[PDB]
């Protein structure tokens, strides 16, 4: 043992890279002109959007996903659009999970469920978004809104 | 779905990926919808298609309708009016820059114009028992200079015994990016690839293997495959997945794959959309001379021969080695040497058999002319075999055998003045061998050696080395055995010794605050099987906070051999500071008692001024952060910024990304940064500025109110006094770094309005962050 | 008149004429150097002393032969010395006894060098001697030639001085030590000697002889010689003084010397010659 | 020439003096994010072994590295961090696994020579877990 | 693709600042990073100041978020204090719906010189089996993050038991018998599986 090279390193646990996908509506006054379908008029060609959790860390095994945003005055489970003059009326965006069920908007941390992830290999969460009518009829206008995706780690 | 044909202002997509939006004309052709788009060459090249991949596209006009569906095999297009988009499916074999880790040429930083100086003054004093004393002092001096893209260097040293300047090296290197090579002017050296290493002083244009991405350097099986439809290709090796990427329909080519010969064979699978699989395995074995398919390494040199001996001449010469990679694991090579009294030609040819192991065999003919004007012709052929890590753990790294004729002489042999170095006892046959064997989990057996024969004498050069390493948990059991027998001497010099390394790291808590976790004991006993036997116990480690100072204490005993015994003792200190290094060692061997001493360091002379630090190493990153003081650099041991706020990074890799990060915990309480982490991409021998804007002064959080209401979100705020600035968040709060004790504040959010002013109390100096409240003007 | 010898002898061919293989012992004598003393080698007897008497003389033209064919000297015939090569006839010697008596002849050489020497290997020609035999009975006379041959490798002196050995090989230690060179020079007469070195040199000072080694020589290493404590350069005459009968060692010592830059490991060898010159 | 003397000599190479007997390399902090993929490697860190005061007659120095290795071929990690190994190279682009040797020239002016090397962390199987990295490489010099 | 340096941050009592890496791997997507600190009730009570609280990241950038203390020793120092770090990322520029990304992690304010070591807290977890429910008791001054709570073969819900307190979970009677559990350490890894000790 004439000389010795000693190596000392430390691997830090990393979180996850979250890439969001901006959803763009098209519809073009199809349902809006016809329905007119009570307050449960949640019939709109769902636009599939995904939240990319990639790449992630090896510790990230389970997380608590949940949405927060500005609710509608009529239906609390609907994300209200921008209250502008050029905007529409009597509409509220509904958010659905991969199993096509209504996700509780503005829900606390004690209501959300643990979405188990894959440690290492990239994860992907697929969600849907459609329009639900609160008032009737629906006037033609812009469809802009804002929301917030909270990723609560274990 | 479908709409009547015509011009379409539609966003163009390439394999479900947006690119650009132009007016696309659709004509009636052979497809699904019965219509085909009319695109041009200039658009497809700016879309993702590599026009060089399609032979016959350069003949078409500038705005001619390219028949992609016919001219290009396995290519389909589709227009969709339902979502206003245009889906295309081009094979990835027609795309460029597929290499993972690829770095664009324009990102490469040529560096900054600055002077260079690297000192390393060492030497030792020996106190003999019977004889007297002996002082020695050797000072290094690596001068240098960078001018944009030119790198000047000048090596020289000074010596003292018990006395003048001796010159070493002086060159001027430059990297030629368009040629992907390097131009060396002055003192240099060639590669020992084909012909033996030659020291010279002239011009050399050789390809740099450092420019290529690390996922493309070295030989590796370039996997070619053709998929019918959209498939997902995955590649496994030794049970674990190594490669994974989805590919469009049509032919494809994978020229990545990190070189790992001793990892086993590749397992490729192409799972189609339906479920059909194309299972085929490609074996892996690599010889150091092999070139990857497409890679071309060359080395044209020209100058005078410079050895440094007084018994040698300075003849003119030329050397142009060339290597190229061919499909199916084939590799051709062989350069040519032309000189005044010597010439030589080489022919390579080498293939990766894979299942039988890679092999390359080249032959070099030489027409030499010895100093006595006696011509001698001859050839020299070498063999190079390699096999991957077998199932039993058999790793045949290299089996080499070179055979030269009786009339074969190297170029260096024809550079001497007198005959009787010798030209009547040239080397005949050399046999190299290096094989490692993994013995289970915690054991590895190492084997190596050489065997040289000479024309005339029946004498043989013999070297041999075998070492078995066992790893018991934390303890590393090392046992080696060497054997060196020269021809021009008598007796076999073989040494037999074992080493036991026991680190204290895994003996305590992993979170222990004791400095004993940074230490390790090393006991070794030696015996040359000829009377002499030694034994040495020693403990070494590091100290201080950043672990710069390296200590070592070892004492032992030696005796036998020829009747010479005595106890030993050694102590070494090696410190690396932010202003330079220092190394002092002391040796005690009863009869012999010496004392080592040496201080090295690096000096940079940039535009801003001068910065001290550790000894430079070819590529050095200059940190520029005026304001910081004791700023620790992450991933860098011993690197601290000076009092000015500047620093130098001795450790920097070329043609890759280097993360220059400053540890913000070590920053002053009156200093903050806009960005503490930056990346640099230096060329070989470059000096890149790593700038970090610092803010000297008090950090404060202001609450700006306008008309009994706080300022809106996203309101820009700039200081009149200092250059520093910030952005207003919620509740009209704004964080500012490096602010004066009192000064005017400018605010502008729409089209400036608000004008603030404040005067913090001088007593609030010993606070890292004070909060206040102010108003505006209009 | 029949002759013989004990050591080697030769074979008679073409009648009474032949060569002769004899032992050599050349010693440096004052004035002239002795070559071969045939008075202790060849013995001749008369088979009929009481009926006839044989007379033998040495004619002119008797000179050396072979490599010594260019040298001169003297010849001791029956106690008296005569110029060699002989320019005239020499007195005759009576041979009338059955007892084998020696043939009193000793060839000498005239010194022309200081302490030079020529090597004579076993089987080479030495001298060409012309004899003449007569008798008292009748007037029958005939001439014949006796050539001289050596049967042992021996060096013959050329000057008034000689050495202990002419080919000595000394071995240096394992660097950078030194070893003494055993070379002594004796003289039969007080002379003013002066030897100088010659051979292949390296440096411009001509003090470092190149490493003329055979198998895998070293580099940047040469051989330098010294006496007492001073460097002895090439082509520079070193004086001894007045060398007497006692052997005087030159006092030389072989040392290692650095010629160029880098010092390649390997064996070292340098062949250095020396020539003597009278001062 | 009257007397020709042949002088035979012999120059052997003698051991130098090691100045760096315990050089230590700290990789710092790595993320599992960076070494998640298979073949991913950390940045290089230049390390050099300085050998000073080489006796006259020694122009070449050969160093023989040695250590423990795993199934990948590179040096095994004795730390808690799994699925991660260590690679050793020189300033030429050649891997120096547990055994391979390297020979360098000695500067005759300063009577010393060094070994320009480089060290990085890498993973073949991918997915480097959180843990410590402990690695000790043994090496013996052979002068010539 | 915004990513945090770690999944949790421990704040030693007495320290001035702690680092946190916010890395964006998207070369073109520009984000606006916002950050703050909530309490155990999820309300920004200004106990921890985040600097910088608002900044822009143009392309593939990186920055070091330093978190300052704003308590001046006015919190319970016998056990840990629960806080929540929130890093809000806003995509910077058609009837579109732009989403916001809040990366939410925990924030343990650990007092200086505590009694029981951190690693010796996961084995102190006690239980209370009764009816169709299970109570987890944590006497330690540490926030035990319990996960993978397997009651034999059945897998139960995750739970975070406060220090010197307790927390109940759902437990079906149609489950196993022997209780096993694993905890989340201070580094994000998993402590070895243990045995449930009720009462």
């Amino acid at each position: 043992a004439d000389s010795t090279i000693t190596i000392r390193g430390y691997v830090r646990d990393n979180g996850c890279s979250v890439a969001a996908e901006s959803t763009n509506f098209t519809v073009d006054l199809m349902e809006n002109a016809a329905k007119q379908f009570n307050n449960i008029g949640a019939t709109t060609p769902v636009v599939p959007f995904r939240i990319l959790l990639s790449p992630c860390g090896n510790a990230v095994s389970a997380v608590k996903v949940g949405f927060t945003g500005v609710a509608d005055s009529h239906n609390a489970n609907l994300l209200a659009l921008e209250n502008t003059v050029s905007a529409a009326s009597g509409l509220g965006i509904q958010l659905l999970n991969e199993q096509q069920n209504q996700i509780p908007l503005n829900a606390p941390s004690s209501a959300l469920s643990w979405t188990t992830l894959t440690p290492g290999k990239p994860n992907t969460l697929n969600f849907y978004a459609r329009l639900m009518a609160t008032q009737v009829p629906v006037t033609a206008g812009h469809i802009n809104a804002t929301a917030t995706f909270t990723l609560e780690y274990q | 779905q479908e709409l009547p044909p015509g011009t379409y202002r539609v966003d163009i997509y390439l394999n479900n990926g947006y690119m650009a939006t132009r007016d696309v004309t659709f004509n009636t052709g052979d497809s699904e919808q019965g219509i085909v788009p009319c695109l041009t060459r200039a658009q497809l090249a700016s879309m993702g298609l590599n026009t060089a991949s399609v032979a016959g596209m350069n003949l078409l006009a500038d705005d001619a309708c390219v028949p992609l569906t016919t001219m290009v095999q396995d290519a389909t297009a589709h227009l969709d009016v339902g979502q206003q988009r245009l889906n295309l499916t081009i094979p990835q074999a027609f795309m460029s820059n597929r290499a993972r880790g690829y770095i664009p040429p324009e990102l490469w930083d040529p560096g900054i114009n600055a002077g260079l100086l690297n000192y390393n003054f060492s030497g030792n004093s020996v106190q003999n028992r019977i004889g007297g004393n002996s002082h020695y002092a050797y000072l290094n001096l690596q001068s240098g200079l960078n001018i944009g893209a030119w790198r000047l260097r000048d090596n020289t040293t000074w010596s003292y015994n018990s006395n003048k300047w001796q010159h070493i090296n002086t060159w001027l290197e430059r990297d030629i990016i368009p040629l992907r090579s390097r131009l060396t002017l002055g003192d240099g050296y060639t590669q020992g690839d084909i012909f033996d290493g030659i020291n010279f002083r002239g011009a050399q244009l050789a390809s740099d293997d450092n420019m290529l991405p690390d996922s493309q350097r070295g030989f590796a099986p370039v996997i070619h495959g053709i998929a019918r439809g959209t498939a997902q290709v995955t590649i496994k090796q030794n049970g674990y997945d190594i490669y994974n990427s989805t590919v469009p329909p049509g032919p494809f080519t994978i020229n990545d794959i990190y070189a790992a010969g001793n990892s086993g064979d590749l397992q490729v699978t192409i799972k189609e959309a339906d479920g059909s699989t194309q299972i085929f395995t490609v074996p892996y074995s690599s010889v150091p001379l092999l070139q990857r398919e497409g890679h071309t390494r060359y080395s044209i040199t020209a100058g005078e021969y410079r050895s440094g001996n007084a018994q040698q001449e300075k003849p003119r010469f030329f050397q142009s080695t060339l290597l190229h990679g061919l499909p199916a694991g084939w590799t051709i090579y062989g350069g040519t040497q032309l000189a005044d009294r010597y010439r030589a030609f080489n022919f390579g040819i080498g293939k990766n058999m894979g299942a039988l192991g890679a092999l390359s065999v080249d032959m070099t003919q030489a027409n030499s002319t010895l100093p006595d004007d006696s011509q001698h012709d001859g050839q020299s052929v070498r063999f190079l075999y390699n096999k991957s890590l077998n199932e039993s753990g058999t790793n045949i790294q290299l089996v080499g055998y070179r055979y030269s004729t009786s009339g074969y002489f190297n170029f260096a042999d024809t550079t001497y003045s007198r005959m009787n170095y010798n030209l009547a006892y040239n080397k005949r046959g050399k046999l190299q061998l290096t094989v490692t064997q993994q013995l289970g989990r915690t054991s590895t057996l190492y084997l190596s050696g050489s065997h040289q024969t000479y024309w005339g004498t029946s004498n043989v050069d013999e070297q041999f080395q075998a070492g078995l390493n066992t790893a018991f948990e934390d303890i590393n059991w090392t046992l080696s055995y060497s054997l060196t027998k020269n021809a021009w001497q008598k007796g076999r010099d073989q040494m037999l010794a074992l080493n036991v390394n026991i680190p204290f790291s895994h003996w305590l808590r992993s979170d222990s605050k004791s400095q004993w976790r940074h230490a390790s004991a090393s006991y070794s006993m030696s015996h040359d099987l000829n009377g002499r036997m030694t034994n040495l116990a020693g403990v070494y480690g590091t100290l201080l906070e950043d672990n710069n100072l390296s200590y070592s204490v070892q004492t032992g005993y030696a005796g036998g051999g020829d009747g010479n015994s005595g106890s030993t003792g050694y102590a070494t200190l090696n410190y690396r500071g932010g202003y330079g290094n220092a190394n002092i060692g002391y040796s005690h061997s009863d009869d012999i008692k010496q004392l080592y001493y040496g201080v090295s360091g690096g000096v940079l002379a940039h535009a801003n001024g001068v910065t001290l630090g550790q000894p430079l190493n070819d590529t050095v990153v200059l940190v520029k952060a005026p304001g910081a003081k004791d700023a620790k650099v992450e991933n860098q041991t011993g690197v601290r910024t000076d009092w000015r706020g500047y620093a130098v990074l001795p450790y920097a890799t070329e043609y890759r990304e280097n993360r220059v990060a400053l540890d913000t915990n070590t920053l002053a309480d009156n200093v903050d940064l806009d960005n503490a982490v930056a990346n640099v991409v230096p060329t070989r021998g470059a000096i890149v500025r790593a700038e970090f804007k610092a803010r000297v002064g008090i950090k404060l959080l202001m609450t700006l109110t306008h008309n009994n209401k706080p300022l809106p979100f996203g309101a820009m705020v700039t200081s009149e006094s200092s250059q520093s600035s910030g952005i207003v968040a919620d509740n009209g709060q704004v964080y500012l770094s490096g602010m004066p004790l009192a000064g005017k504040v400018q605010v502008k959010w729409g089209e400036a309005h608000c004008v603030a002013n404040y005067q913090l109390p001088p007593e609030s100096q010993q606070q890292l962050l004070t909060q206040l409240s102010a108003e505006c003007r209009s | 008149f029949a002759c013989k010898t004990a050591n080697g002898t030769a074979i008679p061919i073409g009648g009474g004429s032949a060569n002769v293989y004899v032992n050599l012992a050349p010693v440096v004598n004052v004035g002239q150097n002795l070559v071969v003393d045939l008075s202790t080698q060849i013995f001749c007897h008369n088979d009929y002393p009481e009926t006839i008497t044989d007379y033998v003389t040495l004619q002119r033209g008797s000179a050396y032969g072979g490599v010594l064919s260019n040298f001169s000297g003297t010849v001791k015939y029956s106690g008296s010395s005569y110029p060699f090569p002989t320019t005239s006839e020499t007195p005759r010697v009576v041979y009338n006894s059955r007892t084998d008596k020696p043939w009193p002849v000793a060839l000498y050489l005239t010194p022309v060098s200081s302490a030079g020497g020529v090597a004579i290997k076993a089987g080479s020609l030495i001298a060409v001697l012309i004899l003449r035999q007569t008798n008292n009975y009748n007037s029958d006379d005939f001439q014949f030639v006796w050539n001289i041959y050596a049967n042992n490798d021996v060096v013959v002196p050329t000057g008034g001085c000689d050495v202990s050995a002419r080919d000595v090989t000394v071995t240096l230690p394992d660097y950078p030590g030194s070893v003494p060179i055993p070379l002594t020079v004796y003289c039969a007469k007080s002379q003013n000697l002066g030897y100088y070195l010659s051979g292949t040199t390296a440096d411009a000072g001509n003090s470092i002889f190149t490493n003329t080694a055979s198998f895998s020589p070293a580099q940047g290493v040469g051989v330098q010689l010294t006496r007492n404590g001073t460097i002895i350069p090439a082509n520079n005459t070193v004086s001894l003084g007045a060398v007497g009968t006692s052997a005087v060692s030159l006092g030389l010592t072989a040392n290692y010397a650095r010629t160029g830059g880098q010092v390649t490991a390997g064996n070292v060898q340098s062949i250095i010659g020396v020539t003597f010159v009278y001062q | 020439a009257d007397v020709t003397i042949t002088v035979n000599g012999k120059v052997v190479a003698k051991p130098c003096t090691v100045s760096t007997t315990n050089a230590t390399v700290d990789l710092g902090d790595l993320y599992s994010f960076s070494l998640m993929s298979a073949g991913a490697a950390s940045a290089w860190h230049d390390v050099a072994l300085e050998l000073t005061n080489c006796p006259v007659g020694t122009s070449r120095v050969t160093a023989s590295f040695s250590g423990a290795a795993d199934s990948t071929g590179y040096y095994k990690n004795q730390g808690t961090a799994q699925n991660i190994q260590l690679e050793l190279q020189d300033d030429s682009g050649n891997t120096l696994n547990t055994g391979a040797t390297k020979t360098v020239q000695v500067d005759d002016s300063s009577q010393s020579a060094h070994f320009p090397l480089q060290v990085r962390a890498l993973t073949v199987n991918g997915g480097a877990t959180q843990g410590t990295i402990q690695a000790v490489i043994s090496i013996t010099y052979t002068y010539s | 693709g915004v990513a945090l340096g770690a999944t949790r941050v421990i704040y030693p009592a007495g320290q001035k600042q702690e680092q946190l890496a916010v890395t964006n791997n998207d070369e073109n997507s520009t984000y606006l990073i916002q950050s703050w600190v909530e309490n155990a009730d999820g309300v920004k009570d200004g106990r921890f100041i985040v600097t910088p609280p608002l900044f822009a990241m143009k392309g593939k950038k990186e920055n070091t978020l330093r978190i300052l203390d704003a308590t001046n020793n006015q919190l319970p120092q016998d056990r840990e204090s629960l806080f929540w770090m929130n890093v809000k990322a806003i995509p910077s520029m058609e009837n579109t719906l732009q989403l916001a990304i809040i990366s939410r992690i925990k924030l343990y304010y650990r007092p200086a010189k505590l009694a029981l070591p951190p690693d010796q807290a996961a084995e102190k977890l006690r239980f209370r089996r009764s009816a169709n429910s299970l109570t987890l008791i944590n006497p330690t001054p540490y926030y035990l993050t319990v996960t993978e709570l397997n009651a034999g073969t059945r897998v139960l819900e995750n739970a975070l038991v406060p220090p010197m307190g307790e927390s109940t979970v759902k437990l079906p009677s149609d489950a196993g018998s022997n209780i096993t559990y694993r905890t989340i350490n201070d580094y994000g890894a998993l402590t070895p599986k243990m045995t449930g000790v009720m009462e």
